[PDB]
Formats: C-alpha cells, sequence, structure tokens
C-alpha cells in the first residue's frame, strides 16, 4: 500500500 | 518570482478537457504539454476557445511504462515562446520549488511546495508510472498540469497527490527534440 497516489 | 511570473504570462494557460480543468504549459510554437490523464484527444478548450489538437503523443519509457505526459500540437496561429532552454537535460530535484497553477477555478496561483526530490515509481490511480518526483505539500484536485519551477528551471508537471504529498512527472529537454 505504498508508492500510491491519485490523479489530481 | 521573476521567472515564474514571466512563465505564467507567456506560457501557462487555463485549459479544459473532457476530464475537467487543467493547467497547460506551452513549450514552443504550437507545442504544449498536459498530464496524460487529462486525455486531450482531438480538441481542448484553451481560455474558453475550442481548439483542434493536430497531434497528441503520450510519453512512455522503453518498457512502455506511463510517464503521465502528453505532448500536444495545437491548431492555432499563436506561437509560444521557446522555453526548452529552461528545461533541464536530466530530471533533477530542486530546492524551494514553486508549483504554478492556472485554471478557471484556480487562476494564476503560486504554491510553495518546497523541496522536490527524486521519487521514481508511482502507482497513480492504479496505473504504474515512472520518472516521478515528489514534494511534501498537501496538493489537491484541480492542480494537475501545474508547472513545477525552481531557480529559473522548469523541472516538472504536477500529476497527482496522496493527501500529504504532491507528485510531478519529470521534465527532460530531450522530450522536446525537434523533428
Amino acid at each position: 500500500g505504498l508508492r500510491q497516489a491519485v490523479t489530481q | 518570482l521573476d521567472f515564474a511570473l514571466s512563465l505564467l504570462r507567456r506560457n501557462i494557460r487555463q485549459v479544459q478537457t473532457d476530464q475537467g480543468h487543467f493547467t497547460m504549459l506551452g513549450v514552443r510554437d504550437r507545442l504544449a504539454i498536459l498530464p496524460r490523464h487529462s486525455q486531450p484527444g482531438k480538441t481542448i478548450w484553451v481560455e474558453h476557445k475550442l481548439i483542434n489538437v493536430l497531434d497528441a503523443v503520450e510519453l512512455v519509457d522503453e518498457q512502455g511504462v506511463n510517464l503521465e505526459l502528453t505532448l500536444v500540437t495545437l491548431d492555432t496561429n499563436e506561437k509560444f515562446r521557446d522555453v526548452t532552454k529552461f528545461i533541464p537535460e536530466t530530471i533533477t530535484g530542486a530546492s524551494d520549488a514553486t508549483l504554478i497553477i492556472n485554471t478557471e477555478h484556480m487562476p494564476s496561483m503560486f504554491v510553495p511546495v518546497g523541496d522536490v526530490v527524486q521519487y521514481g515509481f508511482l502507482n497513480l490511480s492504479g496505473k504504474p508510472t515512472h520518472r516521478t518526483m515528489m514534494y511534501n505539500f498537501p496538493t489537491k484536485a484541480g492542480q494537475a498540469g501545474g508547472v513545477v519551477t525552481s531557480v529559473g528551471k522548469i523541472i516538472g508537471i504536477h500529476i497527482g497527490g496522496n493527501g500529504r504529498q504532491g507528485f510531478c512527472a519529470g521534465l527532460k529537454r530531450g522530450y522536446f527534440a525537434s523533428e
């Protein structure tokens, strides 16, 4: 659950 | 702030696609750059004018992994002044960067993201992504496409965030080599 993000 | 100021005026435009509002950097002549997830396509709205997109190239690496960048050639007489000389030859971090945002909802806005570090792999909304950099600032929705600048350099394009951190796609001058 790391190196994660969502488009913004 | 002179650089960021002159870059906003000459080069940074308010844009809309089917995916919403984005910030767009005009690189040179009719070439501009957008975050890939903005999915420009055949047309975009630039400052409320409906413009045709003559060409759209999505940047991937030698293994075909997303770089989250889309080079667009716009159908317009307007020419962007060449800013490739402010884009470093290799993807480099920075100190005290300013994230430049310019959309109808967030117009002409400077965001003090601070330090910008090499980050590398990022799973952006379920999509593997490479060559990213990171800043410890709570970036929010509607800031994608934002231009990350530092000391007269254009080092990245904002693409995403995880609540406490912001991420950008690294910028190489090589991406913009002529044909």
